[PDB]
């Protein structure tokens, strides 16, 4: 293990202070009642962003329950090379300090090398009582797309509505809090802000080169890492990342 | 995706 002196309320902070690797760091948000380990991703031009979410190899299994996912899963690395779920309370206890204005970036890669980006400006993780709910002011841009604003497949006219992700509450197979009356967590094996059920899934099944079939998964569900506006919902990503920043670092 |  291998985690940095300098602290702070966020990764920018960090970096603020001088920090230039990008690595394990301890950080205590305004009401983290105690510090805790993040990764920081510090780029040459002093941005700081604390990342949350990571999927690269397909190591560890996002279908877990509410607690697991409120309290965090997967492991950190100083190199920056394994997959985890940082936990949906230290999400919410960072992107809600003291009213700072936070940007997300998610950010994706191909089975061909193609990176492509989405950033969401004033993005915030509710608190558990009103179920870790999603919720950002508008698309800010980026080659991905904005799969949170809704996609129509085409199944349906009501599809668009259905598969937005602004004002989602967080949904585990053990939890549902979605607008389905089925349970959406449950049949695509996975916790997320679930509509009914989505256009942009990141942590859905780990399926390797991409491309795959409805039969791959014996019900039907569209369940991969996918990115509607970028890829078909039959195309499972390679990498994600999804990262938080001060708003004015964009 | 979508549901019915
Ligand atoms: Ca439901």
């Amino acid at each position: 293990v291998q985690i940095h002196d300098i602290t702070g309320k966020d990764c920018q902070d960090i970096a603020n202070k001088g920090a230039k690797q990008s690595g394990l760091y301890f950080i205590k948000p305004l009401k983290a009642n105690q510090q805790f380990l993040v990764y920081c991703e510090i780029d040459g031009s002093g941005n700081g962003w604390t990342v949350f979410q990571k999927r690269l190899d397909g190591s560890v299994d996002f279908k877990k329950n509410w607690i697991q996912y409120k309290e965090g899963f997967g492991h950190l690395s100083p190199t920056g090379t394994t997959e985890f779920w940082l936990g949906n309370e230290k999400i919410h206890l960072i992107s809600t300090q003291s009213a700072i204005p936070y940007a997300l970036r998610v950010e994706l890669e191909d089975w061909n090398g193609r990176t492509s980006t989405a950033d969401y400006a004033m993005f915030k993780v509710g608190p558990e009582a009103d179920k870790y709910r999603l919720t950002y002011a508008y698309f800010a841009g980026g080659d991905a797309g904005d799969a949170f604003d809704g996609f129509d497949f085409g199944d349906d006219p009501s599809d668009k509505f259905f598969t937005s992700h602004n004002g989602m509450q967080f949904s585990t197979w053990d939890n549902d809090n979605d607008k389905f009356e089925g349970n959406c967590a449950e049949q695509d094996g996975s916790g997320w802000w679930m509509n009914k059920c989505h256009a942009g899934h990141l942590n859905g099944v780990y399926y390797q080169g991409g491309t795959y079939s409805k039969a791959s998964t014996p019900n039907g569900y569209d369940n991969g890492i996918i990115w509607a506006t970028w890829k078909t919902r039959w195309y499972s990503m390679k990498k994600t990342t999804m990262k938080i920043i001060p708003f004015n670092r964009l | 995706g979508p549901r019915p």
